[PDB]
């Protein structure tokens, strides 16, 4: 699915 | 000292950069990889999503899926920086009366969105409301950066590729023009724009013609992608503002030279493998960050680099203080005939509106008993001879479906030329 990377 | 933001996850907490959250695909919310035991290493297999509380009626998730040179070519070139003619302006002393004392001939930047009058959603807006808004089944225009090639897609097939792992795409959105969705009345253009714009000024209310769809372009630049340098559609000036992330321009002042290589570059059916910079004298580096907004005149020749993911908002507008630039670049587009892709629609029939003001204008100048200005009638000018050209004999057929109703050119062009004649002395 939709995912957010880390920074 | 408090204000209300959105939240997410079960934990109900702001966004925080640096944690891995993945969305549920049924109540489209996110989760963060340690509240919902999914590590980031194991987010590429999962095909579908679904939270604890969704997979209870809505079933388990479906953890089964079953150029860089150019870029370098751009960070390798030595250029100078833009603080030599790009000025710096506060948003409060960007006036009108600033355009016309300076002419806008040079890029401006304001760091601070106070005072520009520009309207823009808060920092926490991100990509995913952007689909909420402006319509997940939206056709939108797709750039592949690596092939320099256009293709449209939904909306939702697009931020499915923002939102995930190992792009192995270079993907950006720089055409999409949201001012028919429910995300037109989240932005609104500086107040210095609306007050220079042709369009918002002189486009009657009963217009026939639908207004120049240029108003509130939203742009979505993933990390390391390249916009190549490239004139607005007629000569527009534009503004740019960073949301999120930052941006690089590299602008070329529109130099009769430079002007001239832009053509001929870009006309040759291998411009993409000819870096345009290295053709001109000076070509500045500007860096637009995160809440900084940025006006590029008429014909500049601009190109972006995105080095982070960046989400910004930009507009096309005309003002009188570049009508030479404005058709000049306008000429250099039609002699292109270039996809009509990032075109300026209706480009004549706001000069054909801006001409029917002139010369209501020089009307009045007679009631008045002032003067108009010398730009103005210079610019009436270069419109008339425009308009000569356009509802010429010989060229009619082309122009004509861009002639606004009631319009009789042959009395627009002669009612002109006296009034020049009579301001000329
Ligand atoms: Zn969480
Ligand atoms: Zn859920």
């Amino acid at each position: 699915a939709r995912t957010k990377q880390t920074a | 000292n408090m204000a209300t933001v959105p939240v997410y996850c079960v934990c109900r907490l702001p966004y925080d950069v640096t944690r891995f959250m993945i969305e549920c695909d049924a109540c489209k919310d996110w989760f963060h990889g340690s509240c919902v035991g999914v590590e980031e290493e194991e987010a590429p297999d999962i095909d579908i999503y679904h939270c604890p509380n969704c997979e209870k009626t809505h079933g388990k998730s479906t953890l089964k899926k079953k150029s860089q040179l150019f870029i370098k070519e751009l960070r390798s070139r030595t250029f100078p920086s833009a603080e030599d003619v790009v000025a710096r302006v506060p948003g409060s002393q960007l006036t009108l009366g600033y355009m016309e004392e300076h002419g806008f001939t040079e890029p401006i930047l304001v760091p601070k969105k106070d005072g520009l009058g520009l309207a823009v959603p808060a920092p926490t807006f991100y990509v995913s409301d952007v689909e909420n808004y402006v319509g997940p089944e939206r056709s939108v225009d797709v750039t592949d950066v690596t092939k320099q090639k256009d293709c449209k897609m939904k909306l939702k097939e697009f931020v499915d590729y923002y939102y995930s792992t190992n792009r192995k795409r270079v993907l950006n959105v720089t055409n999409l023009e949201f001012s028919d969705t429910r995300m037109s009345s989240f932005v609104e253009p500086p107040d210095i724009v609306k007050k220079l714009s042709w369009v918002e000024n002189y486009w009657p209310d009963d217009a026939l013609l639908a207004k120049p769809k240029v108003t509130k372009y939203c742009l979505i630049c993933v990390k390391d992608s390249y916009t190549d340098f490239h004139i607005d559609s007629g000569g527009a000036s534009a503004w740019y503002h960073v949301l999120k992330g930052e941006k690089t321009f590299y602008l070329i002042r529109p130099a009769s030279a430079n002007i001239s290589l832009y053509e001929r570059w870009r006309s040759a059916s291998n411009h993409s493998e000819m870096f345009f910079a290295d053709q001109v004298d000076k070509c500045y580096k500007c860096i637009v960050k995160q809440g900084q907004t940025l006006f590029i005149p008429s014909g500049w020749i601009y190109a972006t680099l995105t080095p982070v993911d960046c989400l910004a908002f930009a507009g096309h507008f005309l003002h009188s203080l570049s009508v030479e630039m404005q058709m000049r670049a306008y000429e250099v587009e039609r002699r292109l005939k270039l996809g009509s892709l990032t075109q300026f629609p209706n480009f004549e029939t706001a000069c054909w509106y801006m001409g029917k003001h002139l010369l209501e204008a020089f009307k009045g100048s007679h009631k008045s008993g002032k003067q108009l200005p010398p730009h103005l009638v210079q610019g009436a000018k270069i419109l008339n001879g425009a308009f000569r050209s356009w509802t010429k004999k010989q060229a009619l057929a082309e122009h004509e479906d861009e002639l606004p109703e009631h319009f009789k050119p042959s009395q627009l062009i002669k009612d002109l030329a006296k009034e020049i004649r009579l301001s000329e002395n």
